[PDB]
């Protein structure tokens, strides 16, 4: 299941934004 | 920057409410147990 891909980084930005609000 | 405002604002509320609560509660017993003050089972604070 855990294949690599370009784009998953978004999860890091989603978590950083949730933290700051 | 509401993030930091929310933190400090909540503190401001806690300050306001906490003082009123402890004043109204503790006064009832302090003036009966530690100092024989004429007032008993009554508050003093205008609660502004």
């Amino acid at each position: 299941t855990e294949f690599t891909e370009q784009g998953p980084r978004e999860a890091e930005d989603l978590d950083c934004l949730a933290a700051e609000v | 920057p509401y993030y930091l405002v929310k933190e400090s604002l909540k503190a401001g509320i806690s300050i306001c409410e906490q003082w009123v609560i402890v004043c109204n509660h503790l006064t009832g017993q302090v003036w009966q147990r530690y100092v024989p003050h004429p007032w008993k089972n009554e508050k003093y604070f205008p609660e502004t």
